Parts: structure tokens; C-alpha cells; sequence
């Protein structure tokens, strides 16, 4: 009886950095949403921290938020030759800010929000951020609509107001067009976890709501009482 | 400052918090150790259950009410503590040999019983611990078995993919939506398959929830005593359905040609401890 | 100043690390604690609850409900089985969308005694015995009753008591076996066989349904973590 | 309930105030004082039907 | 010397940060303390002291000062609505150039119960009482004087005293309510009703002006930090 558990803890089950958001931004003129990227935060994209969610409805953390900007050389003409490094530029957009509309704008100061600058070629940039909501949880669940009227939207799209990270280049780049790739990693922290929920067994099919098309229980076997391979898979 | 403490195999650890942030610290990972029957007599009106029976007593805790310690509104009004805490008796449906499953969204359900759904029609926000009790009355020879479950926020999907739910479709007014054996085809309906239970998980799974059972051999009735289940302490009652019941029946019931073929469900339902905040002199319709 | 030497293992993004991090929003109160019920402080506290197994996993039957009910048929029998089962808690169909078997899959090792609870649902009236037997991996599967008494076994009176409980016992060379279990970590297989035959009075209907609840004892671990391979995805889902 | 012992049924008994009309549906009769009586779990139910007056004595 | 390992985190610059830094001017006295008087000490000093509001933000009026003066016509009229608003302080027309909104607006959320104080601009002789009501978001807004007499609401007597004060609640769902107020986390209607007509004798004019004045009580607070989306620029000014 002393096998007690340690790696099944609260903490150890969710203190696991998994990836949220792939994003794409050129660094060339023309094509004003190229440039930039934009990302408006949820949970809900990738698969594979959304099922460890949702296995429980209320959730509370602080979070530790990493990210691997790599970048590419776009092929064609006109090519560098030879190219100083290139830094980016993360910039958080509380609820309620004003948002760039392109690449070199006005707005790119960030005087009150939390702009981060990273060069390649060092350690991914990390930042620490803490319980941010209006209400007491995290709630992955909300069974209600938004408006007294029973209109608007239905489901968790209701209390997921987290702004957006908007990403840009802050290089000209006078001779060469490159793409990079912005990789969002999650690490919860202080993890607790409320009322207890079943796994999905259905795939997902969206961000919006609990969509899912009918699926079987398990898989078949052969009859009731089959206990599979009574010798090897051999003779 | 300058911590010493143990690991996970002398060996030890000194880690530093060197920022001004509560949420800028490492994450701790670290752990430091003719017969007698009981009757329930809530309000007015009473009900009689068995002496061996067991009650479910919500998630651990029995409901209360919402103290001056963890309340954030301004001014707080009157609760009623005999005017809306009666057992109130729902419609009954009838449970046949091929009946799929029944539920319930029930602060969208009590809004034509009593002063309960004259209440909460002029507040703002609202607060209630529910105590339902759901009965069949049974004999020796009609085998069969029932799945109660109060699933909290049970955010159901919709049948055709890329759209919404309608809230006719989602509630009803007196009545419980069956649960299609099959698939719906609607367009704006629900997904109310019954081997997914709408939320899409296994519904073999639907046994975190307090949960009781109905086996008609060992069992009339099951009360299961929910607690006030929401993230913030106040939610308005006519956006928002803090929990659903789901009566599913798992074995189909079977009787005998001489036997009686008209078999009842009831729901009892009666909120405990029903508070109410931010009178507005509104009369929602 | 200090001359300090960077280390091997600079520079680096390690996923399971636990390292601290400057705020970006400093000074920021939270909202004050409140208390939700069921504030949930270990994972297996989910794998502690019964949830009914798919014991009919047939491939017709898995499609619909009728794959949690079990038959048993009255009339005289006495060498049918009513199911079998290798002991699998990752792996077999039976057990792997249950609640045990959706935690444990996220876990790569096992170590604990699994409980199967059997309920019958069934009119008041009927009576019959079953033996339920863990037979260790041992040799072959048990394929008759007197086969299946020499393994471990319990005797349920269907009419004394509803709901008998089998503790499956941990036996086995290694402290963890693998939830992806090979020939060697594996585990024996469990049966149900009829003792004396479901006696059912004339005014009850012959056939009755008896259905598996499966939820770990209290001695259950897990030692790794690892993706679960039941769900995925394609892109980026919007 | 004078009826053989393997029968089992639930029925609500209500005492409707003097308010407004008499029950007429099941969901009416909910909302005044009641009592669920589960026939096969015992027979003889009682309801002690409470004095709710405006006057202490009401003629007979 | 020391074998110390680069966190991510390194050779960033994060705005809101708080490092130290080697000086440019070292050993640079200053010029000694002086005793200005006005030191304030936090921003929601300023969102203490009152700022007239626009009530009457026409299209017309707005360019003119005649957008700070609320007519109160004197006859028989005991259903003409003397003033409503939705009581959003950061996003509404009536209260966003105020001072309250404009400390406000830099900050993204907003708690707190704000102060509307109604002087009465008009000949002592006048008379009259007014009913200003503030009905919570509940359904739809008041239309007549009865669905506003439900509300909370103050009685004030223009004759008895002018500059009737009404501290506006705080009741809502959420601790905290953003100032880019939804359907969800909004706030409730505020409206003024004629209660008695005023009375003005032969000597005085009929007509006189109301003014608003908007403060937050003692209990305000911001919770995070944003560009104001009121002041802009195109180049480099020079
Ligand atoms: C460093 C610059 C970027 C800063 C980003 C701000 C913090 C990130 C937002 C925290 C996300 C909170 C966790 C999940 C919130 C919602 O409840 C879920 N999306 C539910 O759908």
C-alpha cells in the first residue's frame, strides 16, 4: 500500500507547456494582414490541452506563456545575400484596446501594454501572467446564453474575453521578403480544478460551441465472452 | 528567504522567489502531511421516501445560504424561507418498454410554480440549493432499472454542425425532451442521441455527477439533495441553467401480459435556501 | 563581476521544467477565494467513481445502449459463460472509454487492485447464484465452470443481495505494469458462470439484464505521463 | 391503500389554501403544501392538514 | 567562477518591467525639495472632483456650450422625461470627455458607485420635485413615472434644496465591470420624472437650467492599464 501518488496530482497533470496557436506573418510590403498576426486567446484551438480542460468545469491558475519564434526565407528573387538578425515583437491587447490595423501604425508603441522584444537566436521569451478575470473561475462550461432575452450566442463564448496577442517584425527588411512562425505555449501553474467532468469521447469539430457528431461507444470485439488470443499471432 | 526542504528520491533544495508577483513564483509541487419511514417535511408540503434508503447529499455539502463573508452586491433583500421552499411536483411522464431518457434545465423550469417564478421574475440575480426527488411507484414483478444524474453545466451541442442551439429547442415549458435513441436530423434542434448523452461524452460517464439509481428491486424512489453549483456567487436564472437532470433508463423495463402497462415517473423538485438580489420594478413578460 | 560558466543545458525550452519568470502585470490584484464544491486535489479521485463498463461490446451492439447490458437468460444452462474478459484496464475494448481506463490512458503504468461491481436488474422475485472468477494469467482461459473454481471466485446469491462486488487482487512480477500491456506485464482474465440457474417465479418475465461497474480500490498509482492516443486533430479547428 | 402487497405507486395529496381555485392539474396542485406517498414503501400516508386562518375560530 | 544558466527571459525588454540600471550623471546632486502645494498622490484623486457632463449631447448642441444645460420647462407636463442615459462610464457620449471617464478610460475595468449631483440653475421663487430613478439593467427602460417609481429612487424638492446628490449603487453580477461595456457586465438606466410641475411665480421666467455633475464615490477602483482611444497622431509632429 505504499504506492502513493505524486505524478497524479493537480499540478503535475496540467504543469505541462502545451502548444495553442501557429501563427504566419511575412515581413514584405504589400498585403497589410501579412505582416502582422493576430490571435484572439483561447484554449479551444489546439486538441491536445483542450481535452485536459475539459475534464473539469471550473478551473483557477496562473500561467507561464513561452513562445518559439522561428523563421523561413521566402523563395524568389531579390534575396538577402547577407542579413543581420531580425527581432519580433509581442504585444498583449487587453479587453477593450485599441488594435493596430498594420504594420508600422501608430498604435505600436505600447505605452500601457505589456510588449515584449525578442532576437533570435537567444532563449524563447517568457512571461508570467496571473488569475485575469472579472468572475471567481475559469469556467470551461457556461450552459446560458447572453443576452435576459435568450439570444446571442450559447456556450463558453460568452465569458472568453481575454483580448488578443497581436505579433509583428520590427525590421524593414529593404531587400529580402521572409516569413516567420509564432508557436503560443500554455503552462498553467497554481493549478485548482472544480466539479469533475467526463472526457469527450466525440472528436471536435469547432471553437465555438460543443458541436460533435454521434459516435460509437467503444470498438468491437469479437463476442461477449472473447478474451482475444489464447497463444500468439504466429502459427 | 533561504528555504531549505525535501525532494522526491541530505538531499535538499534552496529556491528563491526573486520577484514582486504572486503569480511570478514556481509552481509548488511540494505536499506537507405499519412501518417507520422518515419524511421530509421542507415548506408546506412532504414526502415519505423509505427508512433504508440513502440520500445523496449533493458534492459533500449540504446547501446554505450565501454569507456576508464571500457577497458582492450592494443591497441585499428578503428571502423567503416558507413561501418558496414547497415541494413542488412537476408533469409525469410516462416510462414505456422503448422510452430513451427524459431531462430537465430547472431554473428554466419552476418559472409557473408558486412565488418561485414570481420572484425571480423581478430580480436581478438569484440563488437556490435544489432537493429533487424523483419517484416510480413499483411491484415485485416489473424489472427494469433508472440513471438519475444532476450534470452541471451541460452544455449541449447542436444536430447540424456549424450552428447554434434555439432555446425552444434546448428547454421546454412543462414537458421533458425525449432522448432519440438514434440521430436528430434538424437543422436548429438538439443532438439528443441517446449513447452520448448531448454533451458528447460516454454515457456510461455520467457517474461523477451526483448520481442515484432506480432499480425497481431495490428501490421506489431517489433524492438527491444538489448544492448551488456557479463560478460567480450571482447569475440571472433566465440566461443561465446552473445544472440539468437526466433520467435514463439503462435496462428497458419488461413486464407480463396480465401486469400493469402505464407505469409513472414524477419529479418533486423544491429549492432551499432561494435568495434574491437588485429589485427592479421590471416584470420580465 | 561574478565569473559564472554557462552550463550545459542553457538556452533551452525543456516542457516539464519548473523554473520562475518576471510578471507581465505587476502588481495586479485577483479576485477573493471562493469556495465551489468539489474542489478535486488529485486526478485519481475521478478514477475512485464507478462508471459502467461496455461488457456487451459486440460490433452491432456498441453502436447502440444495448452494449452495457448483460444477458443472462433463465433456464437451465450451467456451462454458458455469461462474459469474459482479459483483465486489460488500458488496452481491452471492455475497459478504455470507461472513467479507470480515460485517466489511466493518460498515465503509461498501472499499479493497483481494480473492484467490478455486478448489479443485477431483475424483478424482486427471481433468485440464482453466479461465480465470478479472476484465473491468473497462468496457462489458458477458464472454458468450463470446474475450470474457472480452482482461480480466485465469489458465489452471489442474485435473490439474497444485488450489486456483489469483486475486488480483482493485484498479483504480479513487477510493482507497475505497462497500460499498453505485451505478453510479459499482462494480466489474467476474469468469468462469470452460472451456480445454480436464475429460478424466475410464472408471473415474472424469464430474462433479466446485469450490468459492470468498474472503479479502482484505493490502492491505485500511476508513474508516467504520455498522450492520449483516442483523440485528435487535423488543423488548426476555427 | 388496502391493495396486494406487490403493488407500488406515488401519489401527491395537497391542501390548496382558500387563494384563488381549486387544483386542476398535477402542476397546480404542486406549488400548495404536499406530501409524496410512496404506496409500496408504506401504506397509511398521513397529512396533518395545517390551520392557516385569518381568525382564530372559523364557524362551523 | 560562478556557473550560472541564461532562463528565458533573457536579453528582452519588456515595457512594464522594474530593473535597475547604471547611472549616466554619477554623483549628480539635485536641487532640493520644494513644497508645491497640489502633490497628489494617486490618479482617482482626480475622479473625486466633480466635472459637469453633457447631458444634453444633441447633435446640434454639441459644438455649442448649450450641451451642459438640461431644459426643465415649467407647465403641466407629468410625463415628459427631463433626462435618461445608460449608466456606462466609460463608453457612453454623455460621461467620456468627463474627467471621471477620461482617468476611466485609461483604465480598462471599472468598480465603484458614481456620485450624479443636479444643481438647479433657476430664481429662488421656483418650486418643484423631481424623481430621479436608477433602474438596474433588469428588462427595458422606464417609460412612465410608475415603472420608474419601482427603481431606486430620490424625491428632491427644488425649491426646499438645490444640488440633490444621487449616489448611483453598485449592484452587479461580476466584482468587476469592463469600461467597454457589453450586453454582458452593463449597467442600468438612469432617468429624472417630473413629480409636482414646477411652480415659478409672475415675477420670475418659466424656463430655468438643471446641470449634471459626475464624481465616483469613495469606493472606485481601476484593474488594468490601456491606450486611450480618444487621442491620436499621424507623423512624427514637429
Ligand atoms: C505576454 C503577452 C501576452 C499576454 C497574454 C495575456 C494572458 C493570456 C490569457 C490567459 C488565458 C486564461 C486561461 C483561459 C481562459 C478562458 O477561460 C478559456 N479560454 C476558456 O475558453
Amino acid at each position: 500500500n505504499y504506492h502513493s501518488r505524486t505524478e497524479s496530482s493537480i499540478e503535475n497533470f496540467l504543469c505541462r507547456a502545451a502548444c495553442v496557436y501557429i501563427a504566419t506573418y511575412k515581413s514584405a510590403g504589400g498585403t497589410p494582414t501579412e505582416r502582422y498576426a493576430s490571435w484572439r486567446i483561447n484554449t479551444r484551438q489546439m486538441v491536445q490541452l483542450r481535452r485536459k480542460f475539459e475534464l473539469f468545469t471550473y478551473l483557477r491558475f496562473d500561467m507561464e506563456i513561452t513562445f518559439v519564434i522561428t523563421s523561413t526565407q521566402d523563395p524568389g528573387t531579390q534575396l538577402a545575400q547577407d542579413m543581420p538578425v531580425l527581432t519580433h515583437q509581442i504585444m498583449y491587447i487587453p479587453p477593450g484596446g485599441p488594435v493596430p490595423n498594420s504594420a508600422t501604425d501608430f498604435a505600436w508603441q505600447s505605452s500601457t501594454n505589456p510588449s515584449i522584444f525578442w532576437t533570435e537566436g537567444c532563449a524563447p521569451a517568457r512571461m508570467s501572467v496571473p488569475f485575469i478575470s472579472i468572475g471567481n473561475a475559469y469556467s470551461n462550461f457556461y450552459d446560458g446564453w447572453s443576452h435576459f432575452t435568450q439570444e446571442g450566442v450559447y456556450g463558453f463564448n460568452s465569458l472568453n474575453n481575454m483580448g488578443h496577442i497581436y505579433v509583428r517584425h520590427v525590421n524593414e527588411q529593404s531587400l529580402g521578403v521572409s516569413t516567420s512562425t509564432l508557436r503560443v505555449y500554455f503552462k498553467p501553474k497554481h493549478v485548482r480544478a472544480w466539479v469533475p467532468r467526463p472526457p469527450r469521447l466525440s472528436p471536435y469539430v469547432k471553437s465555438s460551441n460543443v458541436n460533435f457528431k454521434p459516435t460509437a461507444v467503444t470498438t468491437e470485439r469479437k463476442d461477449i465472452n472473447d478474451v482475444g488470443t489464447l497463444r500468439p499471432v504466429g502459427y | 528567504g533561504a528555504q531549505v526542504s525535501t525532494q522526491k528520491t541530505t538531499i535538499h533544495y534552496t529556491n528563491i522567489n526573486y520577484y514582486k508577483d504572486a503569480a511570478s513564483n514556481s509552481a509548488n509541487r511540494q505536499d506537507f502531511t405499519s412501518d417507520r419511514v422518515r419524511s421530509i417535511t421542507l415548506g408546506n408540503s412532504t414526502i415519505t421516501t423509505q427508512e433504508c434508503a440513502n440520500v445523496v447529499v449533493g458534492y459533500g455539502v449540504w446547501p446554505s445560504y450565501l454569507q456576508d463573508n464571500e457577497a458582492t452586491a450592494e443591497d441585499q433583500p428578503t428571502q423567503p424561507d416558507v413561501a418558496t421552499c414547497r415541494f413542488y411536483t412537476l408533469d409525469s411522464i410516462q416510462w414505456q418498454k422503448e422510452s430513451d431518457g427524459w431531462w430537465w434545465k430547472f431554473p428554466e423550469a419552476l418559472k409557473n410554480m408558486g412565488l418561485f417564478g414570481q420572484n425571480m421574475e423581478y430580480h436581478y440575480l438569484g440563488r437556490s440549493g435544489y432537493t429533487i426527488h424523483v419517484q416510480c411507484n413499483a411491484s415485485k414483478f416489473h424489472q427494469g432499472c433508472l440513471l438519475v444524474v444532476c450534470v452541471p453545466e451541460a452544455e449541449m451541442g447542436c444536430s447540424d454542425v456549424e450552428r447554434e442551439v434555439v432555446a425552444a429547442s434546448l428547454s421546454s415549458e412543462d414537458t421533458a425532451k425525449s432522448f432519440s435513441r438514434t440521430e436528430s436530423n434538424g437543422q436548429h434542434t438538439v443532438q439528443t442521441v441517446v449513447y452520448n448523452a448531448g454533451m458528447g461524452v460516454g454515457v456510461g460517464n455520467l457517474t461523477i455527477f451526483p448520481h442515484q439509481w432506480i432499480n425497481l428491486r431495490t428501490n421506489n424512489s431517489a433524492t438527491i439533495v444538489m448544492p448551488y453549483i456557479n463560478s460567480v456567487p450571482m447569475d440571472n436564472m433566465f440566461r443561465h441553467y446552473n445544472f440539468t437532470l437526466m433520467i435514463i433508463p439503462f435496462a428497458k423495463l419488461e413486464y407480463t401480459e396480465q401486469a400493469s402497462n402505464y407505469v409513472p415517473i414524477t419529479v418533486t423538485v423544491a429549492p432551499m435556501c432561494a435568495e434574491y438580489n437588485g429589485l427592479r420594478l421590471a416584470s420580465h413578460q | 563581476g561574478l565569473p559564472t560558466m554557462l552550463t550545459p543545458g542553457s538556452n533551452q525550452f525543456l516542457t516539464s521544467d519548473d523554473f520562475q519568470s518576471p510578471s507581465a502585470m505587476p502588481q495586479f490584484d485577483v479576485t477573493p477565494e471562493m469556495k465551489i464544491p468539489g474542489e478535486v486535489h488529485n486526478l485519481m479521485e475521478i478514477a475512485e467513481v464507478d462508471s459502467v463498463v461496455p461488457v456487451n461490446n459486440t460490433k452491432e451492439n456498441i453502436n447502440s445502449m444495448e452494449a452495457y447490458r448483460i444477458p443472462v437468460t433463465g433456464g437451465d444452462q450451467l456451462h454458458t459463460q455469461v462474459f469474459g474478459f482479459q483483465m486489460q484496464p488500458g488496452l481491452n475494448s471492455v475497459f478504455k472509454r470507461t472513467l479507470l481506463g480515460e485517466i489511466l490512458n493518460y498515465y503509461a503504468h498501472w499499479s493497483g487492485s481494480v473492484k467490478l461491481t455486478f448489479v443485477f436488474c431483475g424483478s424482486a422475485m427471481a433468485t440464482g447464484k453466479f461465480l465470478l472468477a479472476y484465473s491468473p494469467p497462468g496457462a489458458s482461459p477458464p472454458q468450463n465452470r470446474k475450470q474457472a473454481m480452482l482461480g480466485t471466485h465469489v458465489i452471489w446469491d442474485v435473490g439474497l443481495q444485488s450489486s456483489c462486488v469483486l475486488c480483482i487482487p493485484w498479483i504480479s512480477q513487477t510493482h507497475y505494469r505497462l497500460v499498453q500491456q505485451d505478453e510479459y506485464t499482462s494480466a489474467g482474465y476474469v468469468t462469470c458462470w452460472y451456480q445454480t440457474g436464475l429460478i424466475v417465479p410464472p408471473g415474472a418475465p424469464p430474462s433479466c439484464t446485469i450490468l459492470c461497474f468498474a472503479s479502482a480500490c484505493n490502492d491505485f498509482s500511476v508513474r508516467n505521463l504520455r498522450d492520449t492516443p483516442f483523440i485528435e486533430q487535423t488543423q488548426l479547428l476555427q
